């Protein structure tokens, strides 16, 4: 019931609004919000379990 | 089309307030222009202080 009310279909709108929220006025340009999604979670330097 | 993403983007601007955000934004909507901007701009601020130079001819008013 949650995907029936996912209003995207592609991986492209889900990355515009992360990007968007993270970074609100700006318009979106693809590999800045891929970079920033990656680094977010899957860059060793931004992010450390220990 | 750089106004138009300012259309949308303000059409559900998050309240921001930053002018940074707004000043980039602007600057980035104007393109880069180069090897021939740089010629052919100076070739028109030519073209007006020269048309310039040529109204600087005959002066009964300005004697001096």
């Amino acid at each position: 019931e949650t995907l029936r009310v996912d209003p995207t279909n592609d991986r492209l709108s889900a990355l515009v609004e992360i990007y968007r929220m993270m970074r609100p006025g700006e318009p979106p340009t693809r590999e800045a919000a891929e970079s920033l999604f990656e680094n977010l979670f899957f860059s060793e330097d931004r992010y450390d379990l220990s | 089309a750089a106004a138009q993403v300012l259309s949308s983007v303000e059409s559900e601007i998050g309240r921001t307030t930053d002018p940074v955000r707004m000043y980039m934004r602007e600057m980035g909507t104007v393109e880069l222009l180069t090897r021939e901007g740089e010629i052919d701009i100076a070739k028109r601020i030519e073209d007006g202080i020269n048309q310039v130079q040529c109204s600087v001819a005959e002066y009964p008013e300005a004697i001096t």
